[PDB]
């Protein structure tokens, strides 16, 4: 068990539909 | 937004009952000091 804090906060009023990651790795939702 | 205006601060008053404006959320009370410890990005 683990908790996350949030660091960043960002406004930035953009829609994201997609993402992809910059190089093991994990991907939920 | 983001281009928001300046907001002032004024100087802060304990053992008073006094009508506080911490950030956005505001109310009456009297603002005492306190040995809770709080997260780094927890203000409240």
């Amino acid at each position: 068990f683990s908790a996350l804090e949030p660091l960043v906060d960002l406004p930035i009023g953009i829609n994201i539909t997609r993402f992809q990651t910059l190089l093991a790795y994990y991907v939920g939702y | 937004a983001t281009v928001c205006g300046p907001k002032k601060s004024t100087n802060l008053v304990k053992n008073k009952c006094v009508n506080f404006n911490f950030n956005g959320l505001t109310g009456t009370g009297v603002l005492t000091e306190s040995n809770k410890k709080f997260l780094p990005f927890q203000q409240f």
